[PDB]
């Protein structure tokens, strides 16, 4: 039931009361939810923790529905590990940029 | 037949990788306490 | 090797003919056969501790010059006999001073913007206009608008210039019959 | 110029002299260990005695600090004031400070060097006087709090201008800021002089070589789309490649190999520059990892070589030098590797140099060109100079079996070269 | 114009006056000027009073 | 891939990707697996196209599981690259949902392709 | 100090330039072109329509333009003054494809084949009045060929004599390519592919001394490609599939003798190295036929994606080092992609190139010279200084 | 239940018009297509996204 949910839901999955009050009046929705306490979002700083909460929820949807829907799964962490490498170098490339002018 | 020799000379040219602006930006993350020969083959993997 | 200043003078007129450092000074005066005398200066080094190894390249300082080819057309700019307009085969329009030779200045050929907002044509590698057949200056409305009207070799439009700004103008008058401009005039 | 400009010049000259108590407090509160309120109340004796303790620790780690205990950290230097002696004494103690800084550049991960160079910061004012050498020495450590500390207390030189938004900031400078710092030309000349002093005094350490090579190849990558910037940049980085190849460190030699291989694949250099580059590569080749990188470097530098003249026989001096550094087993083994490097034009030039300069080792060229596959112009030039070898010297079994290989593959091509020069019945009557 | 010079009685401050109008009181040994005033009539001379804090 | 049930042949996949191209021009498709599942949840999808070309196919084969709950047709085409070309973006597209409309110009083409899909179920 | 492993330092202290000089290159540098602009070729005599097709002569300095104003013009091109040689206005017959054909036997015919949305195709025999003939008989096959628009001209060998003759190849309705003689107009053979035929190209491969073989390469709209050997009866020898690609508009070969770089002499016929399949999204797959004739699901060496609307021209330079993608859908949609490196030249065209709405393109067989015709009726002309 | 159905179909229609307006103001080339009645639609140029 978690695997058949879209990645945006997996992003906002913990923050339902903030989400639905910010939808039932026309306000801005949260961006973290239950996924805020992941170590990668801990490594991010600024608005790009919203950004990598989004990319982490996307890769977590990929890995999660692989885990729930695979049959020849090996319990070895391969898809989760390549997804984590994707999220880590993405976090690198948006922590390398800086809004200052040098 | 010098045109045929020139065409086989330009025909025996193989596809290579060109340097971009950002072909080497992701090396600072792992220049930490690795050895310099591992850096050389990490660069050569980018060039090839 | 610190630096190379390329094309500091024309090879066709002799290259750099005499270059000398004014002694004790970081300024070097060059002169070439193209009727030109320049000065180049070395700024002090940009590194505050090294210096001797970070040598800032020589930059340009004052220079005097004239036509490098014999002039093809001549006019007087005003009634006071102070400035005179002078066009040469090396495709430059100079304004020479009869009173003080420092006031002699090359009229610039940096074009304006197009009036509607479209693009202007021409080559990207900017060269000088074709050499001037005729010109006509009438400084009754000088500083107000375009003031000199000039006609070039084997091209079908006459450019304008502003003597006050010492630059080209916004207008190139066409002939509208696919013929080259053989004469120009302007009213007083 | 204006009066406030000329007075800013005299302020920048008199930056280090304390002319009253408030300037002395603002100038002595600039520490590298303590905060300002402790650092303003400390003495010279206190910071000297624990810096001398830390220099004894640093000296028992690395024994080249003992002469700094003799001169820069002695007890006459407690009372030695910097801006009271002349220019000649100033240049003496500033090359003393430069010697200490490029010696202790490697040690910056362990707290005795922080407490030891604390005394250079507070007695000799090297954060504002000897500041370029301080930044250049600790440039590698830019993700670390010690570089954050020297940026907070530094007065930034005009060449280091892009770090001016990372001073007194909580976040480290980024790698793109480091590439923007290195992208200048005057900064490149400054850093290559710094490396020249490093290579001269034999202090090049591998973390520095990694950082330096990373920033250099990123400069070349950034300037890879403007040929005039690449052409401004060639006699700087090829000069520092020559000066890194002219030393003894295997790490700095393969750093120069990395710089040379990235630069030759970024722009097509001249043939003679590539040949002199391989001569400088081979002229000091002593290690094994350096030999691995040197063979890969010479292969790629010959690969990136176009035009009429790419696959000539490399001349006699450089071929016998390449023979004395790399014999036949090394070349054959390296070609037998399953990773398949691209060694086309270099191996063609090598076999043609064997046929012009060895004339005994032809079975090995049969085996190696059995191993790797070449192009039509490569094997056409190979069989043309084998034809010339047959016409100059008597044709034995090694040249015969070479022509049996060139008959067993692509016999139409060897017919085309014989018909361009010679005849097939006449050549079979020859051999 | 030509600058009449004046120092404070300890040598910390300098007071220059141009003949044209330019009077500048400054700490000549730091790079701190604390008065630069252009009094466009012809000034002749100046002096500090008991301090760098007042000048005539 | 074996576990990609109904896979289209060449003629059916050509007309599927033709109706995908004209729905992309009419702004009537949601490209991407998460947007396809959102349209599946909201019940505004006509049919789902998936690609039997993704190297984990289990990142796909979960929207079949809620297609068979809302009896919406779904189909597989062999190329994610070609599905991305048809959807008209520069990336490969793994799944695409053609959304519902009743004033649509290509309603007849959508209905014809979805009937040809539900023949092979 | 001093009076007069240092090899690199010495060679740097003597050299001043550091790159290859002029002619010791022989193959193009990537990422920066060298392309000057000449006088616009049809500037002497303006066109009254969009210039729909464009071809150089195989030997002479002639450029043939033609469009929907049912006239075709030949221009002697040079740098300065591209003048008009001659000009023929076919009434009631707008032209869409026009080609210089020059036979391999005597290289003395010089026909011009031209055709539009008509059930006929004209053939002008060049004689410097004008003798043109009209092909209007499909010899029993008129139902499968209702418009002579998309034709291509190629060479064919008899393969029992060593006698070559030109074929024209007409793309018809169902999957049909009708191949017919270029002098007698007799229907020789026909090749049917399965789907919507969208484009086709001609490859040649040499066999022995004086014998070659003609291959027709025809693409479905969906992306599957048939190769027909047609020096024998028009029989399929290979059937493969384009990786990706769903709306396929244009296939082209290059690197040897195409129909646009034609061989003047039969021993100068070369096998094409590259094959570009350009699509409706602007994606151009690029296959390298030195290895991609064996796989039957071959992967492209690169898929270019730089221009975003429908590929309507893609042409290979005669050496086979540049491919020219071009789209007649938006303005200024032309790119020159260098190859083998498969990288687009980044300095040309700029934002100020007067390319227009590029509706035809042509490469010179000898001069290294682009002609680009746009919808305003202007052929613009550029010279590549590598050649 | 019947008025839940009426509310749901009216909300579906108004969200569909809102989504068409939002889709319309993004970017790309488009033209206003008018039918027989006057129900306008916007047809987008065949051009993929860069």
């Amino acid at each position: 039931s978690l695997a058949k949910s879209p990645a945006s839901t997996i992003q906002i999955l913990g923050a339902e009361k903030a989400l639905f009050r910010a939808l039932k009046t026309k306000h801005d929705t949260p961006k973290y939810g239950l996924l805020y306490h992941a170590s990668l979002v801990g490594q991010a700083t600024g608005k790009n923790k919203g950004k990598i909460a989004r990319v982490l929820a996307a890769k977590a949807a990929v890995s999660l529905r692989y885990d729930a829907l695979a049959e020849d799964r090996d319990d070895s962490g391969d898809i989760g590990l390549e997804s984590r490498a994707k999220v880590e170098n993405r976090l690198s490339q948006l922590e390398g940029r800086d809004l200052r002018t040098t | 037949d010098e045109e045929d020799i020139a065409l086989e000379f330009i025909n025996g040219e193989k596809k290579d990788k060109l340097v971009n602006m950002n072909s080497f930006t992701s090396m600072f993350d792992n220049i930490q306490n690795v050895q310099m020969d591992t850096f050389f083959d990490r660069v050569m993997k980018v060039l090839t | 090797r610190i630096h190379v200043l390329k094309n500091i003078h024309r090879e066709s007129y002799g290259g750099v003919t005499q270059a000398t450092f004014l002694n004790g000074q970081p300024i070097i005066v060059t002169s070439g056969g193209d009727n030109s005398l320049k000065e180049y200066v070395f700024d002090p080094s940009l590194s505050q501790g090294s210096g001797d190894v970070v040598v800032q390249p020589p930059r340009y300082l004052r220079s005097r010059g004239g036509h490098s080819q014999p002039p093809s057309y001549i006019a007087f700019a005003d009634s006071q006999s102070h400035f005179m307009l002078s066009a040469s085969k090396d495709r430059s329009l100079w304004s020479f001073s009869l009173r003080k030779d420092a006031q002699s200045q090359e009229m610039s050929q940096r074009l304006h913007k197009k009036q509607d907002g479209g693009r202007v044509g021409g080559s990207t590698i900017k060269s000088k206009f074709p050499e001037i057949v005729a010109l006509a200056i009438e400084n009754a409305r000088i500083g107000e608008w375009e003031n000199i009207i000039t006609a070039h070799k084997d091209e079908k439009f006459a450019r304008t210039w502003d003597m006050r700004n010492k630059r080209v103008g916004r207008w190139t008058f066409d002939t509208t019959d696919d013929g080259f401009v053989k004469s120009v005039a302007m009213s007083q | 110029s204006s009066l406030s400009d000329q007075l800013a010049q005299v302020a920048s000259n008199n930056a280090t002299v304390a002319l009253d108590r408030k300037r002395r407090q603002k100038l002595h509160s600039a520490s590298l260990i303590y905060n300002s309120k402790t650092a303003a109340t400390q003495d010279y004796d206190f910071i000297f005695e624990n810096a001398s303790k830390a220099l004894e620790e640093l000296s028992q780690i690395e024994p080249k600090f003992a002469i700094f205990s003799r001169t820069l950290f002695s007890e006459s230097s407690i009372s030695l004031d910097r801006n009271v002696q002349t220019k000649e004494e100033i240049k003496d103690l500033d090359n003393a400070i430069n010697a200490y800084l490029l010696l202790a550049s490697s040690k910056w991960y362990l707290a005795p060097t922080l407490h030891a160079t604390e005394w250079l910061v507070r007695r000799f004012q090297i954060h504002v006087k000897n500041t370029e050498m301080l930044l250049l020495s600790t440039l590698n450590y830019y993700q670390t709090p010690v570089f954050k500390r020297i940026l907070s207390i530094i007065k930034l030189p005009p060449l280091f201008n892009c770090l001016s938004n990372f001073v007194r900031s909580e976040k480290p400078p980024t790698a793109l800021t480091m590439i923007k710092l290195f992208n200048d030309m005057d900064f490149l000349k400054l850093y290559t002089s710094y490396l020249d002093q490093c290579i001269k005094h034999n202090a090049t350490y591998t973390n520095q070589l990694l950082f330096t090579t990373c920033c250099f190849i990123n400069v070349v990558a950034f300037n890879s789309n403007n040929d005039e910037k690449l052409n401004q940049l060639v006699p700087i980085l090829l000069e520092i490649s020559a000066k890194l190849l002219a030393s003894k460190s295997k790490d700095c030699q393969i750093a120069a190999h990395t710089i040379l291989v990235v630069f030759a694949t970024a722009l097509p250099l001249k043939k003679t520059i590539i040949l002199a580059a391989m001569e400088t590569i081979l002229s000091n080749l002593d290690a094994k990892e350096a030999k691995h990188s040197a063979l890969l470097t010479i292969c790629k530098l010959f690969q990136t070589l176009k035009g009429q003249g790419n696959v000539d026989q490399l001349p006699s001096k450089i071929f016998k030098l390449f023979d004395s550094k790399f014999d036949t087993v090394s070349i054959l083994t390296f070609l037998d590797k399953e990773d398949k490097p691209v060694c086309d034009k270099f191996i063609t030039s090598y076999t043609r140099s064997i046929a012009r300069y060895d004339r005994s080792k032809l079975n090995i060229i049969l085996s190696l060109l059995k191993k790797i596959r070449l192009e039509r112009y490569e094997v056409r030039l190979i069989i043309t100079d084998l034809i010339y070898l047959s016409e100059i010297l008597e044709d034995k079994s090694q040249l015969v079996e070479l022509f049996e290989y060139f008959i067993s593959i692509n016999e139409d091509l060897v017919l085309k070269c014989l018909k361009s020069l010679g005849l097939t019945g006449e050549l079979f009557e020859i051999r | 114009g030509p600058y009449h010079i004046k120092y404070a009685k300890n040598g910390t401050h300098l007071l220059i006056t141009g003949r044209k109008g330019h009077v500048a009181s400054m700490d000549w040994r730091k790079g701190q000027l604390r008065a630069e005033l252009f009094l466009n009539e012809t000034c002749h001379s100046a002096t500090y009073l008991q301090n760098e804090q007042y000048f005539a | 891939n074996p576990k990609a049930f109904p896979l289209a042949d060449a003629a059916l996949t050509q007309q599927i990707l033709d109706v995908v191209q004209q729905a992309a021009n009419l702004r009537q498709l949601k490209k991407g697996a998460n947007e396809a599942t959102k349209t599946l949840n909201r019940g505004i999808s006509e049919f789902i196209i998936m690609a039997a070309d993704c190297e984990p196919i289990e990142i796909l084969l979960h929207l079949p599981l809620l297609c068979e709950d809302k009896n919406v047709p779904y189909v597989f085409v062999p190329s994610r690259v070609a599905l991305g070309r048809a959807c008209g973006v520069s990336r490969p597209v793994i799944a695409a949902s053609i959304t519902t409309n009743d004033a649509s110009a290509i309603k007849t083409q959508i209905y014809a392709v979805k009937d040809k899909i539900e023949t092979l179920l | 100090d001093e009076s007069d492993i240092n090899a690199l330092t010495k060679i740097l202290s003597t050299t001043y330039n550091y790159k290859d000089t002029l002619s010791n290159s022989k193959l193009l540098p990537p990422k920066k072109l060298d392309i000057v602009r000449l006088k616009d070729a049809n500037a002497s005599h303006p066109s009254h329509s969009a210039i729909q097709s464009l071809s150089f002569h195989p030997s002479k300095p002639l450029l043939l333009t033609g469009g929907y104003d049912k006239t075709l013009r030949i221009y002697h091109i040079d740098g300065k003054t591209n003048h008009l040689v001659t000009s023929l206005h076919l009434v009631g017959s707008p032209i869409q494809t026009c080609t210089f054909y020059t036979s391999l036997s005597n290289q003395n015919q010089q026909n011009i084949f031209t055709a539009g949305r008509r059930r006929y195709m004209h053939s002008w025999d060049l004689s410097l009045t004008a003798k043109i003939e009209k092909f209007s008989r499909l010899y029993g096959h008129e139902s499968t060929q209702r418009s002579f628009e998309n034709f291509k001209v190629a060479h064919l060998q008899n393969s029992q004599t060593n006698s070559v003759h030109g074929i024209v190849l007409l793309q018809g309705n169902n999957g049909w390519i009708n191949i017919l003689h270029s002098t007698s107009g007799l229907w020789l053979m026909g090749c049917k592919i399965e789907g919507v035929i969208t484009d086709f190209c001609i490859d040649y491969q040499p066999i022995s001394r004086g014998k070659f073989r003609t291959i027709l390469i025809a693409v479905n709209a969906y992306g599957e490609v048939w190769e027909f050997d047609l020096n024998k009866n028009g029989h399929v020898i290979r059937r493969w599939k384009d990786q990706g690609g769903v709306g396929i508009t244009k296939i082209q070969v290059g690197g040897g003798t195409t129909t646009t770089c034609p061989a003047l002499q039969i021993s100068k016929i070369k096998q094409n190295r590259w094959l570009a399949v350009g699509s409706e999204s602007g994606f151009v797959n690029l296959y390298d036929r030195n290895n991609a004739m064996t796989s039957s699901t071959p992967t492209p060496v690169a898929a270019l994606d730089q221009l975003t609307t429908t590929i309507s021209n893609l042409q290979f330079s005669p050496d086979g080092q540049i491919l020219c993608m071009a789209s007649r859908a938006v303005k200024d949609a032309l790119r020159l992609v260098h190859l083998p490196s498969c990288s687009v030249f980044s300095n040309w065209p700029t934002s100020g190139t007067p390319l227009g709405k590029v509706t035809s393109v042509a490469f010179s067989p000898s001069g290294g010279l682009l002609a680009v015709g746009n919808e305003q009726g202007k052929v613009r002309l550029w010279k590549l200084n590598h050649y | 239940v019947k008025q839940h159905l009426q509310r749901e179909t009216q909300l579906k229609q108004v969200q569909q018009r809102m989504d068409a307006q939002r889709e319309l103001l993004k970017k790309g080339s488009k033209k206003k297509i008018v039918d027989s009645s006057g129900k306008i639609s916007f047809k987008w140029k065949k051009q993929r996204k860069r």
